[PDB]
């Protein structure tokens, strides 16, 4: 089986700067027709992969020729002449010179931009959630570079730990920020049992950390 | 244009079965190998079997040889996996793909493997307190995946649906959210549209101002 | 161009 390494895991690109993805062959790569069958694709979140280059070079229909591949033997690589926002997201290679057909572990692309601090938002729980015997307070940190963020729930001043779960969106394709989700939950009956509901946010983009908060109730 | 269309995944126990097709159009059928190519969650792509345009060569990857089977029907332009013994691990999104370029690829189709049942989700409002944020919260189902949509597809412009976290009780949760000019709160309506097609549920939950 | 290199059958093991 022809294993495929493909390096480096992630790459952090600036906006209009040259970015380059290498894969290695285990054996040299050749078929009995004396060609080379490896292709590149790109994946955005929640969609098939998308064909960049076929047989080491050429392009797939569509495919702006800022995009290249070349190799031969065991070294391949994809080079993007320029990068835009929209190349956000991960790449792989896939050899079908033989089988088992195979790929690359794949590469994350980020784009890198000047810092911005997230927007901050509490949300208290429904009326409805409660009536049903729960209470999710959801916090929101909104379009922010870079990823890096802490989120601190405190509950009557009581620093929570292991009570909350987080999501972040993968880069956007046009801005190039992040937002994250936190979602503290309780039961109704541990909810109705304090007042004061916050979240504490720390991020580059800010020179202090910003808190949201709310009473229950009222 | 090319087409490729996936159907019959689903949720099902460990050591069940299932049947993947995959319907192609718009372009010579026989002419071309098919092959299915899974993506395990949080995971890279993996080949898992082709099929040659008449059948002549068939490939396993060997984690599924003796469980799976390829086969078409080329004057139905279809393309089938049926899927024995699976286990957990088979767990992923299946795209069906044409020949050897990995050009034309289908949407993916979802099998979850796991000794969890379906459970369609409760809809909660995230209401809004310059710019303003609000959402809906997507609580407590099974299987992925679900869909978010904003006033049924008019309201795309700053839009997040958070990928799904799977909490400690084993079922899924997520939120979608936007940001929208104050001014408009209260006079321009939010709605939400949910859809977890594994359960048939459908809600649109209107968001209201505090 | 493309139609033609995706008909190509890999090589079995």
């Amino acid at each position: 089986d022809i294993v495929m390494t493909q390096t480096p895991l992630s790459s952090a690109v600036t906006l209009g700067q040259p970015a380059s993805i290498s894969c290695r062959s285990s054996q040299r790569l050749v078929h009995s027709d004396g060609n080379t069958y490896l292709s590149w694709l790109h994946q955005r979140p929640g969609q098939p992969p998308r064909l960049l280059i076929y047989k080491v070079s050429l392009r797939f229909s569509g495919v702006p020729d800022r995009f290249s591949g070349s190799g031969a033997g065991t070294d391949f690589t994809l080079k993007i002449s320029r990068v835009e926002a929209e190349d956000v997201g991960i790449y792989y290679c896939m050899q079908a010179t033989q089988f088992p057909l195979t790929f690359g572990g794949g590469t994350k692309v980020e784009i890198k931009r000047t810092v911005a601090a997230p927007s901050v938002f509490i949300f208290p729980p429904s009326d409805e959630q409660l009536k049903s015997g729960t209470a999710s307070v959801v916090c929101l940190l909104n379009n922010f570079y870079p990823r890096e963020a802490k989120v601190q729930w405190k509950v009557d001043n009581a620093l929570q730990s292991g009570n909350s779960q987080e999501s972040v969106t993968e880069q956007d394709s046009k801005d190039s920020t992040y937002s994250l989700s936190s979602t503290l939950t309780l039961s109704k009956a541990d909810y109705e049992k304090h007042k004061v509901y916050a979240c504490e946010v720390t991020h580059q983009g800010l020179s202090s950390p910003v808190t949201k908060s709310f009473n229950r109730g009222e | 244009e090319v087409q490729l269309l996936e159907s019959g995944g689903g949720l099902v126990k460990p050591g069940g079965s299932l049947r993947l097709s995959c319907a192609a159009s718009g372009f010579t059928f026989n002419e071309y190998m098919m092959n299915w190519v899974r993506q395990p969650p949080g995971k890279g792509l993996e080949w898992v079997s082709s099929i040659s345009g008449t059948s002549t060569y068939i490939n396993y990857a060997d984690s599924v040889k003796g469980r799976f089977t390829i086969s078409r029907d080329n004057a139905k332009n279809s393309l089938y996996l049926q899927m024995n013994s699976l286990r957990s691990d088979d767990t992923a999104m299946y795209y069906c793909a044409r020949g050897s370029t990995g050009g034309y690829w289908g949407q993916g189709t979802l099998i979850t493997v796991s000794s969890a049942s379906t459970k369609g989700p409760s809809v909660f409002p995230l209401a809004p307190s310059g710019t303003a944020a609000l959402g809906c919260l997507v609580k407590d189902y099974f299987p992925e995946p679900v869909t978010v949509s904003w006033n049924s597809g008019a309201l795309t412009s700053g839009v997040h649906t958070f990928p799904a976290v799977l909490q400690s009780s084993g079922l899924y949760s997520l939120s979608s959210v936007v940001t929208v000019p104050s001014s408009s709160l209260g006079t321009q309506t939010y709605i939400c549209n949910v859809n977890h097609k594994p359960s048939n549920t459908k809600v649109d939950k209107k968001v209201e101002p505090k | 161009i493309h139609d033609f290199v995706d008909k190509t059958l890999p090589d079995q093991g």
